[PDB]
RNA sequence: GCCCAUUCGGGUCUUGUAAUUGGAAUGAGUACAAUGUAAAUACCUUAACGAGGAACAAUUGGAGGGCAAGUCUGGUGCCAGC
């Protein structure tokens, strides 16, 4: 940090899943996408082999 | 003579002419062509009009200054009252016309009368655009829409702004708040001064709620000024899906209608997972519903997104002041802020439950 | 697009 | 000491503006006396034009012009303490600033907004007066509140302004040995031009009155939007002489002019050399 | 609220003038008294390039179209086009656009679509070559008329691109106590439709005229091939006479039509030109309205320029009268101090003006 | 007097956008409208503008129609045409 | 590089760059300037795009150099200096708050 | 009746 | 329509913009870098 | 936890924590005085009070991250960059 501020490089917080459409558990975001789709990748790599 | 009868305006320019010996058509008057030919058959009459920085910009500006005088060195009338009028230091007696009763009753000689004059532009409203700022000192942050009283110029008014973003320089799309510590834009329907000049804001001018923090707001200079502005506010549609294959997905509820999504085809949607997408066409029995396609498989946890913009209006509300029209001088009332209208009329303050933030903990993922 | 940003007209009463 | 020359030569350069202000008869300065409520002012503008004009003025209102130099003459007026309107004009037109400041409680919130306000709408000169020097027993503690003020002060203004320290009180005023230094101070300022100033026609107002006619009043009944004439001397640009130039009043409205007369100097400044007491004048 | 005047006269210096103060005017009578009174189609498509040129300016003609009611706004500029009648050439619609044209927030791209020249009208070469360098030297220095297509009377159909895209803040403060001596002159002689010998017999009636006098004169030569020649026969020639150490110009131009000898047009623009030479000092008879326009919108300093008896005359006093109608100045006519001609030099002090529509 | 009746007029509009300001939002200002939380159908009446993936199919017209056409006149007018050649 | 001086003083232009679409880009943080001893026009850095703000237009800036110690990246080399002051102000005391520029 | 400064316009340490 | 008419909007506005950036930056890259050079050519004489 | 090393790795060892908690210390400050001195200041001597965020609130500069249902740019999906 040599010209930026620590009130300005903060927390941002991240948002839950809607209580309304909650019992699909856990509204996903994409750390969690690209964890599915890293795997999904990899297992069709290794089946088109 | 001559000026005389210019500015005697009660005789014809013709009879100026006369009496010292129209503009549609551009190219002026001249002679009959056969008049010109024997005026200028001869040729002599007009053959003798034929044949340190800084130190540097202050003498081109003192040498003005003395072209100034030594031209202002003319007749007494002329200077000193019609060319230039009335320097600085000319001690004169003013009179304005329709003067509220209020002055004259209320006159209290503390309170000093200044008076100054107006150019032509700030004699003009419209959309003033700023860069503002927070004050360093004054501890609440500010809020779009709501009163503050800017002193901006020779005027102290109230007005209601704006505060705005060019968010990478593609919009100008409206914040809800400034920010803490740095500037942002604003626009108020104020009058238009010129750009390039300073300003001070204030929450609170008078002395009953003049509390013990600070009382200036917020600083700024004006960017720019017009009629209008153009500025948005982003609404995204959320919709959920409900029936989801690979790669496609069919979208529940961010339409009512089928000619709603007839009308929205071809957009851009997204997840919550930054899954792009477009939206392709509405399903036939389920009204609002929809088939889009995605990058890959969404899952039926997400919420798909479609950034659209709503555009918003500054709000064309201004009164001055006006402090020594009142008994007391402190004192002035005007729009409260929104925190105090809550207060009053106790109300409590909107709270979306599902816009607070939680402590999300991660399960571990596995996969099979 | 010619009508979007816009504040004035011609009042033709003619 | 080449270096040197280059590095110092090279401050002396600014931005070339334009001045705007005539060198014959230019307006008397207009001094802004600026304090928290409860300090100085009124017993400073009292003893300073006491000094000035030896003439006791008890019960001081509105501005005062006094002549204080061969041709500096300048315009004495108070700020009430407790209006932030009142302030903001006088920080607009002020050209110097007398910051009184109480030494014994500390700096305060509306010399700290004024400070603020100036600095935005073109801070002018300011000379800090401090003021309450009656601290304790402890000249330790009056010499240590004394820097601490300086530096303070320092920060707010450019570094090297004058704060400038009034004893007690003596007989109704300040000590005339101070207050005649404070006007060796004022005397020498060397005043640099503004922008809003220089390019905006202004006047500050000492005499008002209403010419409107007292059985029209009896006719309409007191609503009467009643015409005033405002005398006073003007600053800046050169005010049009014609009718129907727009003004605003700072504090009560827009208005257009109806008619000019210019009057005669109350207040002149008379044609090394010392000023006569004679022409030591006030008005 | 309305400062007002009467008759259709001047029609777009006032509303010109009243964009550059900010003051509303009404003009009442537009030709009452006649079979067909009111507005005509040009003027009422020159409101219409206002109303493309600024931004919330209301404009309001009446019923009977006998008088209208300008309340001006903000100069905003921007990218145009202006379709002009027939009534009037491109000319008439880009000579109150130079004066408006610097300050604006966006630079004038504007391309005008109609005739190019008329008899009694401004042309490409005469925009140009005169009114340009006066404003070059008031102030601006990016302007620039360009020719993409031109088109003689009757039918026209040729465009007119004007770029101005120096955005100042007000023109500086003439100074112009002499009367500039004559370098060279020069001029274009054109033609679109006919054929190329045209040019070169205006060419040689206005050297013809010209040999007798002891400076250079040099006539460029352009005929219109294709479809960038428009929609008619049509042919004209414009002189100009150029001050080259200062930059001053003095033009003359006209246009042939159906029974004309190009020796006789070319010897009386020749004729014309010099006689331009003699009733003028430092500026045209026609480059005069907009110098002194410029020299009444500079800063608040006096600005000084000369100019002879001879152009003086009831068009430069109605200017006059009508800019101190709408925004209060006057001019003062000093005489000069040596006596083998009668020159006054005009002092203004101009307003003080700025553009605030130029963002910062 | 003159000044109480603008004052009392400034205070109609104080009065009216201060219960504006607590007063309820506009749908269309709040973010994340869903479909239960909008007028129904006041989209079509909207005019609201947005993004879309790619430039549509294209609409043929008879200017396009002939441009290719032309195109293809001048083109087998001259024969510069590309075919294939025997081995 | 000045001549003689350390530093220079000198005249706001325009900002340069004011539209580009990305913050703190070498681009954005760069300022066109005037020095006022030879009149000749140089273009300067500023801090960041937060401190952009700060300079707007005939401002009487100071500018020393600027000492670049390895090849940037996000650089554009071919500009030499570094505004350091603005209106008599320190401007990294006016980035964080501990001044404010007066006019 | 007394608005004492506070110590972030006192101390300044912005 | 109005998809086909605001996509070739965008994208000619976003091609003006790089043609902008990029001229502004390389001529403050030559016509400047030019001028650091021969600064520092004539600092290496001393 | 720490240390070395381009790599794989290797070497070593009571080390941490906005965890709780305890009574002692006094100095800046506030102040009795007396001394000093023409007198007063100051030095010297000195009773009383004076610490827990010991808030009785020292800075300056550097190195590196990390985050959003955010924004921008590029283009051979999910990426790269700013
Ligand atoms: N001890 C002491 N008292 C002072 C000093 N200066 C002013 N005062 C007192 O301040 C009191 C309040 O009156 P003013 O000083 O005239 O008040 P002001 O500063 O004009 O402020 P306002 O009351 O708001 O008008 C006076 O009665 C003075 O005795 C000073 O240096 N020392
Ligand atoms: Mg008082």
């Amino acid at each position: 940090a040599k010209l930026v501020h620590d009130v300005q490089k903060k927390q941002h917080r991240e948002r839950s899943q809607l209580t309304s459409r909650s019992r699909y558990g856990f509204l996903e975001k994409h750390k969690d996408y690209v964890k599915r789709a890293q795997d999904f990748h990899r297992k069709q790599s290794t089946l088109k082999v | 003579n001559i000026g005389k009868l210019i500015y005697m305006d009660n005789i014809s320019p013709e009879e100026c002419i006369r009496r010292w010996r129209d503009l549609e058509k551009f190219v002026p008057y001249f002679d009959t062509f056969e008049k010109l030919a024997k005026k200028w058959k001869s040729v002599d009459a007009i053959k003798e009009r034929f044949l340190t920085w800084y130190e540097l910009q202050k003498a081109k500006i003192s040498k003005q200054l003395e072209i100034n005088n030594i031209e202002y060195q003319e007749m007494t009338p002329e200077q000193r009252q019609r060319i230039e009028g009335f320097k600085a230091g000319s001690y004169v007696r003013i009179v304005f016309e329709k003067v509220p009763m209020e002055f004259v009753k209320n006159f209290n000689p503390k309170f000093p009368i200044v008076m100054g004059g107006l150019l032509p532009t700030e004699i003009k409203f419209g959309i003033v655009k700023a860069r503002l700022r927070r004050h360093r000192w004054h501890k609440k942050i500010l809020k779009t829409n709501d009163p503050l009283v800017l002193s901006l110029g020779w005027r102290r008014f109230q007005t209601l702004p704006i505060y705005t973003t060019t968010d990478s320089r593609t919009r100008t799309r409206m914040l809800k708040y400034t920010p803490e510590h740095t500037y942002c834009n604003a626009a108020f329907y104020g009058p238009l001064c010129s750009p390039n000049t300073p300003f001070c804001g204030v929450q609170i001018v008078a002395n009953s709620d003049t509390g013990n923090g600070f009382r200036i707001a917020a600083t700024g200079i004006v960017e720019e000024i017009d009629v209008n502005i153009e500025i948005v506010k982003k609404l995204k549609l959320v919709g959920f899906p409900y029936k989801i294959f690979k790669n496609t997905a069919f979208i529940k509820d961010m339409f009512s209608s089928a000619m709603e999504v007839a009308r929205f085809e071809g957009a851009q949607i997204k997840t919550v997972s930054g899954i792009r997408g477009e939206i392709k066409r509405a399903l036939s029995k389920p009204e609002g519903h929809y088939r889009a396609a995605f990058e890959d498989k969404i899952l039926m946890s997400d919420i798909v997104i479609l950034r659209s913009w709503y555009p918003v209006r500054v709000k064309k509300f201004y009164n001055p002041v006006t402090s020594l029209l009142l008994k007391e001088k402190t004192e002035w009332k005007g729009l409260r802020l929104t925190g105090q209208i809550r207060a009053a009329m106790n109300l409590e303050t909107p709270s979306n439950p599902d816009s607070a933030y939680h402590k999300i903990e991660r399960v571990e993922r596995h996969f099979n | 697009k010619m009508m979007k940003n816009k504040r004035g007209g011609v009042i033709d009463k003619r | 000491t080449m270096q040197r020359s280059s590095d110092v030569n090279e401050r002396k350069l600014h931005v070339p503006m334009v001045d705007r202000t005539p060198e014959d008869d230019p307006p008397p300065f207009i001094v802004a006396v600026v304090g928290p409520p409860g300090t100085g002012k009124t017993t400073l503008i009292r003893s300073l034009v006491r000094r000035m004009t030896k003439s006791t003025l008890n019960d001081i209102q509105g501005p005062i012009t006094v002549v204080s130099g061969k041709h500096r003459r300048l315009t004495f007026l108070e700020c009430p303490a407790d209006d932030l309107n009142a302030m903001i004009d006088i920080a607009k037109i002020a050209d110097l600033v007398l910051l009184l400041i109480d030494g014994n409680f500390g700096f305060e919130m509306e010399t700290m907004e004024f400070l603020n306000i100036a600095q935005h709408h073109g801070m002018p000169r300011v000379l800090g007066v401090a003021t309450h020097l009656d601290l304790f027993k402890s000249q330790s503690t009056l010499r240590a509140s004394k820097k601490r003020l300086k530096h303070r002060f320092w920060t707010e203004v450019y570094q090297g302004a004058k704060l400038f320290y009034l004893s007690g009180v003596i007989n109704g005023r300040y000590p005339d040995r101070e207050i005649l230094n404070l006007s060796r101070f004022i005397s020498v300022m060397k005043f640099r031009p503004l922008k809003w100033r220089n390019e905006h026609p202004y006047m500050l107002a000492d005499r008002f009155t209403d010419l409107t006619h007292p059985e029209l009043i009896e006719t309409q009944g007191l609503q009467i939007d009643r015409k005033v004439a405002i005398y006073g001397y003007l600053h800046g640009t050169p005010l049009p002489s014609a009718p129907g130039t727009r003004v605003h009043i700072a504090g009560v409205g827009d208005f257009s002019v109806a008619q000019i007369e210019k009057l005669p100097d109350p207040c002149p400044t008379p044609f090394r050399k010392r000023l006569d007491d004679k022409d030591k004048l006030i008005y | 609220k309305y400062t007002t005047f009467q008759g259709s006269q001047n029609f777009r210096l006032r509303i010109v003038l009243a964009t550059l103060s900010g003051k509303p005017i009404k003009i009442e009578k537009i030709r009452s008294g006649d079979l067909n009174p009111g507005l005509k189609d040009y003027e009422v498509s020159f409101l219409r390039l206002i109303e493309s040129v600024t931004n919330g300016s209301v404009i309001e003609i009446s019923y009977t179209g006998t008088t209208v009611i300008y309340r001006p706004g903000i100069i905003v500029g921007g990218a145009s086009t202006h379709i002009c009648p027939s009534s009037k050439p491109v000319g008439y619609f880009v000579e109150p656009m130079l004066y408006l044209a610097p300050f604006s927030k966006k630079k004038f791209s504007i391309l005008f679509k109609g005739i190019t020249a008329s008899h009694n009208d401004a042309g490409i070469e005469a925009i140009k070559w005169g009114l340009m360098p006066v404003m070059e030297k008031f102030g601006v220095r990016e302007c620039a008329l360009h020719t993409l297509k031109r088109g003689s009377p009757p039918l026209g159909g040729g465009e007119v691109h004007l770029v101005v895209d120096s955005l100042i803040a007000q023109p500086i403060t003439m100074h112009e106590i002499d009367r500039p001596i004559i370098s060279s002159i020069t001029g274009v002689a054109y033609s679109t439709r006919v054929s190329p010998s045209l040019v070169n017999r205006m060419i040689d009636g206005a050297k013809k005229v010209l040999k007798n006098l002891q400076c250079e004169v040099n006539i460029t030569a352009d005929v219109w091939r294709g479809e960038n020649s428009g929609k008619s026969p049509g042919w004209g020639i414009t002189l100009v006479a150029q001050s080259k150490q200062k930059g001053w110009s003095y033009f003359a131009e006209d246009i042939g039509d159906a029974g004309s000898i190009p020796e006789e047009l070319g010897e009386k623009v020749a004729c014309q030109l010099l006689e331009e030479i003699s009733k003028s000092a430092a500026v045209g008879r026609n480059q005069l309205p907009l110098a002194i326009v410029y020299m009444v919108i500079g800063k608040e300093d006096i600005g000084r320029l000369r100019i002879n008896k001879e152009q003086i005359d009831e068009r430069f006093i109605i200017l006059l009268r009508d800019i101190k109608k709408i925004f209060n100045t006057e001019v003062f006519l000093k005489p000069v101090d040596e006596a083998d001609n009668e020159d006054m030099i005009a002092t203004i002090k101009g307003i003080g003006f700025t553009n605030t529509s130029k963002k910062i | 007097s003159s000044f109480e009746k603008q004052q009392i007029e400034i205070r109609k509009q104080i009065e009216q956008l201060e219960n504006e300001a607590v007063a309820e939002k506009k749908w269309s200002l709040k973010g994340e409208v869903k479909a239960k939380d909008r007028p129904e159908d006041a989209l079509l009446t909207e005019e609201l503008e947005f993004d879309r993936t790619a430039k549509p199919v294209p609409v043929i017209t008879s200017e396009v129609t002939e441009s290719l056409e032309d195109m293809i006149r001048r083109r087998i007018q001259d024969s510069n045409f590309d075919d294939l050649q025997r081995r | 590089p000045f001549g003689g001086s350390s530093h220079a003083k000198g005249i706001v232009l325009e900002k340069l760059g004011i539209e580009s679409k990305q913050p703190n880009s070498a681009i954005r943080k760069c300022v066109r300037v005037q020095l006022i001893k030879n009149g000749k026009k140089v273009t300067a850095f500023v801090p960041n795009d937060g401190c952009l703000n700060f300079v707007d237009e005939n401002d009487e800036v100071l500018l020393a150099g600027f000492g670049r110690k390895g090849k940037a990246k996000g650089d554009i080399p071919g500009v030499r200096f570094k505004v350091v002051k603005v209106s008599g102000v320190s401007l990294l005391a006016l980035w964080k708050e501990k001044k404010e520029k007066p006019r | 009746g007394k608005r004492a400064i506070n110590y972030q316009i006192l101390k300044n340490k912005g | 329509f109005e998809a086909r008419q605001r996509i070739e909007e965008k994208n000619k506005e976003s091609s003006d913009y790089h043609a902008k950036m990029a001229h502004i930056v390389n001529t403050i890259n030559t016509e400047e870098g030019a001028e650091k050079n021969k600064y520092e050519r004539e600092r290496k004489l001393r």
